């Protein structure tokens, strides 16, 4: 669970999903 | 039940 | 998924379907939360009302899935269930509270690309998460529209709605372990759980570690994607202690 929620596709290759950015701009 | 069969040994 | 978007590949890589063995079927959405645990709705397994009572062997769990129909060789791994938990004071009698149970796998379950444990919030992560207005995730291959299947996993994007607001939608009694999510009427933008979606995570992206957090479970609404209704979801935060006690004792 150290590695938890960290996606082998996407945060541990630093790539971006194609809609997080939208969950991103709510957290104001 | 349109789904494609799982092999054998899970069943 | 009503009104939502093919997943990209691994985009959700501990999204679990809950698979009917006899007759082959979706039963529910599920996630990953370590190799050997799995999340679900306690009514996806127990409830009374529609004679559903499922026991370990009439389920298996299907964990690394894209497509919804496709048996997905040498990416998705299936597997049998040692032992179902469900919550001792899940509701099925009224409102659905205390919608959580939790599913231990015979064996663990091997990481890769598509497969991957989603983390559980903390209680700081959670005050600071869980205000109206955030968005959160939710994914399933759940039906697409009220009253048909995707080929593949669905996502959604939704902001959590302000308690009053999802207490005046209904006729329902909500509980502080229940959460609701969607756009209201005005807001122009749309999208929901459905069928099949129950048991599905409601996600967020911590802006503070950049790590993924299941915030929510996908438990109930009163048809799909409705004008002034709003989708329900258990408060995983809030029975936090329950899923540590059944990990800690039986893990
Ligand atoms: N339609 C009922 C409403 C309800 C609520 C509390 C108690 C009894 C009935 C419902 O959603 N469900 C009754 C059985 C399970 C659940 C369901 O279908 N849940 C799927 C779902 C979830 C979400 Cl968030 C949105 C749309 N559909
Ligand atoms: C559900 O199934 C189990 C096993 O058959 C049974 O013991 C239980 O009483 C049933 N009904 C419930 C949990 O409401
Ligand atoms: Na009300
Ligand atoms: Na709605």
């Amino acid at each position: 669970e150290a590695d938890c929620g960290l996606r082998p596709l996407f945060e541990k290759k630093s790539l971006e999903d194609k809609t997080e950015r939208e969950l991103l701009e709510s957290y104001i | 039940g349109d789904f494609e069969e799982i092999p054998e040994e899970y069943l | 998924i009503v009104e939502g978007s093919d997943a990209e590949i691994g985009m959700s890589p501990w999204q679990v379907m809950l698979f009917r063995k006899s007759p082959q079927e979706l039963l529910c959405g599920a996630s990953l939360i370590s190799d050997r645990w799995v999340l679900t709705a306690a009514h996806c397994l127990l409830y009374p009302p529609w004679d559903k009572n499922f026991t370990e062997n009439d389920l298996l769990v299907r964990i690394g899935k894209h497509s919804r129909t496709r048996y997905e060789r040498n990416i998705e791994k299936i597997s049998m269930l040692e032992k179902i938990y469900i919550h001792p004071r899940y509701n099925w009698r009224e409102n659905l509270d205390r919608d959580i149970a939790l599913m231990k796998l015979k064996k663990p379950v091997a990481f890769s690309d598509y497969i991957h444990p989603v983390c559980l919030p903390d209680r700081e992560t959670a005050a600071s998460l869980l205000q109206a207005g955030y968005k959160g995730r939710v994914t399933g291959w759940g039906n697409l529209k009220e009253t048909g299947q995707p080929s593949v996993l669905q996502v959604v994007n939704l902001p959590i709605v302000e308690r009053p607001v999802c207490k005046d939608s209904t006729r329902i009694r909500i509980t502080d372990n229940m959460f609701c999510a969607g756009y209201k009427p005005d807001e122009g933008k749309r999208g929901d759980a459905c069928e099949g979606d129950s048991g599905g995570p409601f996600v967020m992206k911590s802006p503070f570690n950049n790590r993924w957090y299941q915030m929510g479970i996908v438990s109930w609404g009163e048809g799909c994607d409705r004008d002034g209704k709003y989708g329900f979801y258990t408060h995983v935060f809030r029975l936090k202690k329950w899923i540590q006690k059944v990990i800690d004792q039986f893990g």
